[PDB]
């Protein structure tokens, strides 16, 4: 068919990559605007979030899949950086498409970018100092790298709850966070707010008076198929049909119910006693009023809708494991949480899972119905935890505000690999492509993206000074010492998915259709 | 029906698609190296090594886009390598010779140049072609990760050098020829899902998923018995074919049984007698072949007569119709060394085997998965050198310098040769140093300068031992730069090359039908 | 949604939204709405004096409003009042961006501006109320404090109807120790006259009134949207339509089928027995020969509010009622509320959380505007609850908002000082947008606000008297209101309308 051949084809490559990506640096720091996406449902967005807004819905490009290919590959692995990130990536073809301008082969292109990559990756140890698993030190890598995902009010909030949960870990090497993410909210009437809750809470429970409140040994019967059914996993059918057809199971239902709470109040006797020991039946359906008395009766605490959510932050905190069924789960297999604790506060009835023998899990309650509070903050707690959990399991972490991409492009100045043009047109524009990161900052705000770096850059060729552009006004300002680090696992996953992609579409030449 | 179509403009036609495909993948082809992309109509990036892919998967034209996958696919069967060199020359030459000879008015002198071009090209190759020791395999490294790397793979190259280069010498055509060079029969490449490098072990025979699929299967016994039918198992895996009537609902699971039941009792004689190992070449279904793990046996099944017979003499095994029938061995020994290297519980038998007829399955493990297939065209790169170095110690040195040695002394035998003969000759004989000086491109520089010394240097100093590399673009001893051009290449990349095109030279119509 | 392109949506959507959503506060708040023609999916002429009402029936596709449109609702959830004056408020102030946008500032930049002149504005607010009120068991106070918050989304009948509301929405509390999210629940009946729109208390069903009276003081239900014709969950209830012979035995029979019907209803108890669904003629016979009440013919709202008063559940199966599908109430006494028969329940001390204000005129545009009053009453009383506080209504306070937030913004400088210059003005659009419904100068009158410095006085409304600007005393105009519901919409005005700038353009392919 048709033949669209090198320049031909590599136009639509580079036009396509930084068509997109160039708006897409509408964010980095705080300073960073936020960008709107509306996929085709309708749902009104804010993500300072690099790769986020990408892989939902975006201007259908070839390089469409490689962004969302790259993008991924910084908040997949480390869990930020992709504000930082999706930027770079053709930001290294800008200063090679110049270079390429002088009929400078895509292939000696090729080859320079994954040279001085090498030497920045080199730096970004050699930049780095081991700073601490500190709650503050953590807050200062956190009120960097959750900027360097999203705007700092939510990231700021985020500087605090946040570093809890990624220190509250049982102990954790995961990059990324997991069960300590627990999503709930109460809708509220005031603007905003994120609720650090430690432990599992379950989303819903049943906290009636007979039952235990507090539960000092609360051993757990985790509880889905209802007292509606007899001794399975899984809930059968019901029948509406015939008026003979809807007096079968009503009546036969106080068969079900039964069979459940015996099992239940005799796996109280068995584990807990009776008043000595609290039982716990977690049931994540409804509840029927006999058991419901009589789970609780008992003194078996009878947790209503626990979300399957709820029951996999249940085993690992509790230790013990879960059910689907109301009858007898083995004393071991019981999960045990040393506080079953239902709080009820405004919408939802939230049951403490506590005293977790392995608390792998926290909860973060947000405020407000609003999607746009919502948005912003739903869409920075993934990237606000798993951010600071890279400085926790990373004592290394990188300095922030540019000031390490300053601190290269000074030291990788062209020709210190001087063997040649090629690779060091690589170097070149990857020395120039370094810089963004403050450039996009004072690109943000006023000065110029580079009359405050051709500062910073004399202000950091003057010795002894890291200095970068400042997050929100784009000034001058030290990242090292006001505190800027961004994580390096971060800052590693930002140097290598930048500059592959980009040299894989340097030895792109035709493309067919 | 009635139509007519035209020589030149055939020829033409022919020139065009091919002309095309010439192009991409003599820029992927070499040490420098390009990538085919390919825009989906809905925008998927694909991108590979191989021309041939992107035609597969994108409108393919009549004319010799059919073609140049077609003879490269006899490139891509033979020597499994220079699919990319037969594209790139074919379309090429007849881009380049037809125009300069058919305003003479000829394709017949064009006729006999292709092979006059072709004569001297394969006459100073072997004369120049340079012994390479098959004894070593450091030996026949330098040429064997030279042809692991005409691809662009060091990665399992040096690990394709260590299994299959004494492989080959242990494949054997069972006529007792070559050997040497070998089909892909007796050597195949078979992967195992995941593994690693040392779960890769050199493996010279015949690997047998099916050998050893499960524990209760055989466990290293190391010389089995293959046992076919005849007495303990028989000729009918059968049905009994019971009379079916519309009343009788139990007369349809009977006749639906009685397929297994056969392979049950045929089994269930397997169960009585209890070998080593039955082959059931009809095959046994998952009912019966679970009867055959309780009586210390494995079902080898639904694999062939010719590899079962080899792996007898493969793994020491051999066809025998009851394990209480004891004839004689065939082999009593006939196993290199008998492995099974599980990846999850599922076993697979490496059955490493020296000079059998076998399959001569060369393990081939990826660090997981995905590599593996690299590593299977690694170790098939690999044997292709493996046939050739076994087969001829000579092979040139160069692939730059080999399509300069070829070039540049072809039209220097018009100087010998001279006549009517010379002008399609050359002409021919033109296109072939290009393909350095196409790699020479993205070595940057001036592409030409430097190959016109070389060219010089050609009869100057020396041609293809001495001369242009595609790493270098310029001189080096490709025997000191260890880059090597196998001679079972050469003889064929241009061969099917020039095939297709004295052949779409003399293609001069297509008609409706 | 559509695929969009050139940033087009800050420069253009945004500064679009807002002032296309305006107008429902400018010309429609404070002392009058100006009315509206809705016609939703289902056609009819709706009257929307209310910002919120009329952006319930405008369905948003801007990204943009669907931010701030919400925002402006919740107003109606935490106020009442002043879910107007979300908008008038939000988007000039946001219209106020673009040109700083012009100056060049960053979108981020202006925004936080907002942010720190309205956290500055939360905190002039509660220093511009004047003295306080609350009695909740009272009428003549609560009319006074929610006649503003019906008169801004209503061009009828105010203190009338805030004396009714102010009846209801204490009155269903007799004594409000607080009060509920909605108790007033209304009985749609129009007709009579539109003052003869009355106030009383538990459930009305418009629907058939049927059965006989059984026990006025217990009324106790049996709430079915089930068809008690003979369909019925123990027996076949099948009506025999297959041939005269067939259909005597239902004749024969519905005395006896309607017989498992109503005692398995009232044996298990109960007085009232609520019919979603039908009772058949024999049925009915049998019904009213044992003299049990079905209200009959009802809908979900008749089935609905009863179970959301007493609880209940209406189900179309029918079976003996439990307590929840059984509830009891203070009395079924069959009476006119606002002039029509039909069966009244009553609920207070029972149940509660249900007064019926009969809504009544010529034409439903005659129920909603009423409808508006009553409910604008209903939220705003609930504000009253949470604080006694009496701000001076809208646009006397919004100068010391902005005289403040003027040499607030003469403190700013740093780049937002011009940013919080706009923030001061943007209070003074509630004169102006009770200037342009007046028809009157906005500069002028905020002019008759500043000079005399009467601050938390002076403003215009929206009157007969509006021919010319003349600055009136919001605090003496019954007008009044409070620093939470101005904190809750001067919150809100902002929060969905600062952030609406913030976004970019929507990326689609």
């Amino acid at each position: 068919a048709e033949v669209a051949r090198a320049q031909a084809a590599l136009a639509v490559n580079i036009s396509a990559a930084r068509g997109l990506q160039d708006v897409l640096r509408t964010n980095l720091g705080p300073k960073g605007t936020m960008k709107m996406l509306v996929s085709g449902a309708g749902d009104i967005k804010l993500t300072k979030d690099g790769n986020v807004l990408l892989h939902e819905m975006q201007i259908q490009h070839p390089t469409a899949s490689l962004i969302a290919k790259v993008a991924t590959a910084q908040d997949d692995i480390t869990g930020d950086g992709t504000t930082s990130n999706v930027l770079i990536i053709g930001e290294l073809l800008k200063q090679a498409d110049l270079y390429i301008s002088e009929g400078l082969h895509p292939r000696i292109i090729t080859e320079g970018f994954e040279a001085a990559k090498e030497k920045a990756l080199q730096f970004l140890e050699e930049v780095k100092v081991s700073r601490e698993m500190d709650r503050e030190t953590l807050i200062d890598v956190a009120r960097t790298s959750l900027r360097t995902k999203v705007h700092a009010e939510l990231a700021d909030v985020l500087t605090e709850a946040v570093v809890d949960s990624i220190l509250a870990i049982k102990k954790q090497d995961e990059p990324i966070d997991l069960f300590m993410i627990e999503i709930m909210e109460m809708k509220h009437k005031s603007e905003t707010d994120t609720s650090l809750i430690r432990g599992l809470v379950l989303d819903h429970g049943a906290r009636h008076p007979d039952m235990k409140k507090r539960v000092e040994d609360a051993y757990i019967l985790t509880c889905n198929v209802s007292l509606e059914y007899e001794k399975t996993e899984v809930n059968s059918g019901f029948f509406y049909k015939s008026a003979e057809e809807r007096e079968k199971l009503v009546k036969a239902e106080r068969k079900f119910i039964e069979d459940r709470v015996k099992k239940i109040i005799e796996l109280k006797r068995k584990v807990c006693g009776d008043s000595d020991k609290g039982f716990v039946v977690i049931n994540q359906k409804g509840i029927d009023p006999f058991s419901l008395d009589a789970l609780s009766k008992e003194g078996i605490v009878a947790l209503r809708r626990a979300k399957r959510r709820n029951m996999e932050r249940l085993t690992l905190a509790c230790g013990g494991v879960a059910l689907n069924s109301f009858d007898d789960l083995s004393p071991d297999c019981l999960g045990h949480a040393g506080l079953v604790y239902e709080y009820t506060l405004g919408e939802e009835k939230f049951t403490f899972i506590e005293k977790c023998n392995n608390p792998r899990s926290v909860t973060l309650l947000i405020k407000g119905p609003n999607k746009h509070t919502l948005t912003q903050i739903k869409d920075a707690v993934r990237d606000g935890l798993r951010a600071v959990k890279n400085a926790i399991d990373d004592g290394c972490v990188v300095p922030g505000a540019g000031a390490v991409e300053v601190a290269m492009a000074e030291a990788l100045i062209k020709h210190k690999p001087s063997v040649k043009g090629r690779a060091q047109l690589g170097v070149q524009a990857f020395a120039d492509a370094l810089l963004i990161i403050p450039k996009v900052l004072a690109q943000n705000s006023g000065f110029d993206l580079q009359e405050t770096l051709v500062k910073i850059q004399a202000e950091h060729s003057e010795s002894g000074q890291l200095v970068g552009v400042d997050l929100n006004t784009g000034e001058p300002m030290v990242a090292a010492e006001v505190g800027v680090w961004d994580n390096y696992c971060v800052k590693k996953q930002l140097l290598h998915s930048c500059t592959v992609i980009a040299t894989n579409i340097l030895l792109v030449d035709e493309i067919m259709r | 029906n009635t139509k007519r179509e035209s020589g030149r403009k055939v020829q033409s036609g022919n020139i065009n698609a091919a002309k095309t495909i010439a192009d991409i993948i003599r820029t992927c082809l070499g040490p420098k190296s390009m990538m085919k992309m390919l825009l989906d109509p809905m925008g998927g990036i694909v991108m590979t090594n191989d021309g041939n892919a992107i035609l597969r998967e994108i409108q393919v034209q009549h004319p010799a886009a059919k073609s140049m996958i077609e003879i490269s696919r006899t490139q891509d069967e033979e020597v499994g390598d220079g699919t990319t060199s037969v594209i790139i020359l074919a379309g090429e030459m007849l881009s380049v010779a037809e125009h300069f000879l058919e305003q003479q008015m000829h394709p017949t002198v064009v006729i006999s140049a292709y092979r006059k071009a072709l004569d001297d090209m394969i006459s100073t190759l072997k004369k120049i072609s340079i012994p390479v020791d098959i004894s070593d395999s450091d030996m026949m490294l330098n040429i064997i990760n030279s042809s692991i790397t005409t691809k662009a793979i060091s990665r399992w190259s040096s690990l394709a050098c260590n299994i299959a280069l004494d492989a080959v010498k242990m494949v054997q055509f069972e006529e007792n020829g070559r050997k040497e060079i070998d089909i892909k029969k007796y050597a195949r490449v078979e992967k195992i899902p995941g593994g690693i490098i040392e779960d890769s072990c050199v493996l010279r025979g015949v690997m047998i998923n099916k050998d050893v699929t499960h524990p209760r299967m055989r466990r290293y016994i190391k010389n089995p018995r293959i046992v076919l039918l005849d007495s303990s198992l028989e000729y009918k895996k059968g049905e009994s074919q019971t009379d079916i009537e519309i009343t009788r609902e139990e007369d349809f699971t009977r006749i639906l049984q009685m397929e297994e039941e056969y392979i049950q009792q045929l089994c269930e004689d397997i169960i009585q007698l209890k070998p080593d190992v039955v082959i059931t070449e009809k095959g046994i279904s998952d009912l019966a072949q679970h009867y055959l793990m309780r009586a210390n046996i494995t079902a080898i099944r639904r694999v062939r007569k010719t590899d079962n017979n080899r792996i007898a003499r493969a793994c020491g095994a051999r066809i025998v119709s009851r394990p209480e029938e004891l004839r004689e061995d065939d082999v009593g020994t006939g196993a290199g060394l008998l492995e099974i290297k599980k990846i999850g519980d599922e076993y697979f038998t490496f059955i490493t085997d020296c000079k059998d007829p076998k399959a001569c399955t060369i393990l081939l493990r990826g660090a997981s998965k995905e590599i593996l297939s690299e590593v299977e065209r690694n170790l098939q790169d690999a044997m292709q050198v493996c046939r050739n170095v076994l087969l001829d110690p000579q092979l040139v040195p160069g692939g730059g310098a080999s399509e300069m040695a070829v070039a540049h002394a072809l039209t220097e035998k018009s100087k010998a040769m001279t006549g009517v003969e010379q002008w399609p000759y050359r002409a021919v004989a033109q296109a072939l140093e290009v393909i350095p000086r196409t790699l020479i491109q993205n070595c940057g520089a001036s592409t030409i300068r430097l190959l016109t010394s070389l060219r010089a240097k050609h009869t100057q100093e020396n041609c293809e031992t001495w001369g242009v590399n595609g790493e270098t673009g310029t001189l080096v001893d490709m025997k000191e730069l260890g880059i090597w051009e196998p001679l079972a290449v050469k003889l064929q990349t241009y061969k099917t090359a020039v095939e297709t095109a004295v052949l779409l030279l003399r293609i001069d119509d297509i008609v409706s039908g | 949604a559509k695929h969009f392109s050139g940033l087009e949506e800050a420069v253009y959507r945004n500064i679009q939204a807002c002032k296309e959503l305006a107008q429902t506060t400018r010309t429609a708040y404070g002392p009058n709405g100006m009315n509206k023609m809705v016609i939703n999916h289902l056609e009819k002429l709706f009257v929307t004096n209310d910002a919120a009402t009329i952006l319930r029936e405008l369905e948003v596709q801007h990204p943009a409003a669907k931010m701030i449109v919400m925002a402006s609702h919740m107003q109606e959830q935490e106020v009442g009042d002043g879910t107007n004056f979300v908008l008038v408020f939000a988007g000039a102030l946001l219209e106020l961006a673009e040109e700083l946008l012009r100056i060049g500032l960053s979108v981020s930049e202006v925004i936080e501006g907002y942010e720190i002149a309205c956290r500055k504005a939360h905190e002039i607010l509660p220093n511009l109320v004047c003295c306080s009120a609350k009695n909740l068991r009272d009428i003549d106070e609560v009319s006074s404090l929610l006649r503003t918050s019906i008169m801004s989304k209503q061009y009828g009948n105010e203190v009338f109807l805030a004396k009714l509301i102010a009846q209801a929405c204490v009155s269903i509390f007799p004594d409000s120790g607080h009060f509920n999210v909605d108790n007033i629940r209304v009985c749609k009946i129009l007709g009579s006259g539109i003052s003869s729109s009355s106030v009383l208390h538990g459930m009305v069903f418009k629907k058939e009134t049927e059965g006989d009276v059984t026990s006025v003081k217990d009324a106790k239900i049996a709430v079915y949207s089930c068809p008690f014709d003979g369909m019925i969950t123990e027996t076949k209830g099948t009506v025999l339509i297959k041939t005269a012979e067939e259909l005597m035995n239902f004749s024969k029979g519905e005395e006896n089928l309607m017989d498992a019907q109503v005692k398995a209803i009232a044996d298990t108890g109960a007085n009232v027995v609520v019919t979603g669904g039908k009772v058949a003629d024999m049925a009915l016979h049998y019904a009213n020969k044992y003299n049990i009440m079905l209200v009959r013919l009802n809908s979900k709202w008749d089935l609905r509010r009863l179970c959301k008063t007493v609880g209940a559940t209406a189900l179309p199966r029918l079976t003996p009622p439990v307590l929840e599908e059984m509830g009891h109430c203070d009395s079924v006494y069959l009476s006119e509320v606002g002039d029509t028969q039909v069966v009244v329940f009553k609920h207070e001390k029972e149940d509660g959380a249900i007064s019926t204000i009969v809504l009544r005129g010529s034409t439903d545009n005659l129920m909603d505007d009423i409808e508006r009053a009553v409910d604008d009453g209903v939220n705003t009383f609930k504000v009253l609850t949470r604080d006694k506080r009496l701000v001076p209504g809208g646009g006397a306070t919004e100068i010391e908002l902005a005289k403040q937030i003027t040499s607030y913004g003469e403190t700013c400088p740093g780049l937002e000082q011009y940013a919080i210059k706009k923030f001061a003005e943007a209070f003074e659009a509630i004169p102006r947008a009770l200037a342009e419904n007046s028809g009157v100068k906005a500069n002028e009158v905020i002019s008759k606000l500043y000079a005399v410095h009467q601050e938390g006085n002076k403003n215009v409304g929206l009157d007969i008297e509006a021919e010319v600007p003349a600055v009136k005393d919001m605090l003496e105009a019954g007008i009044l209101d409070t620093y939470l519901g101005k904190y809750w919409a001067i919150k809100l005005a902002t929060n969905a309308a600062v952030t609406v700038l913030r976004v970019d353009q929507i990326i689609m392919a």
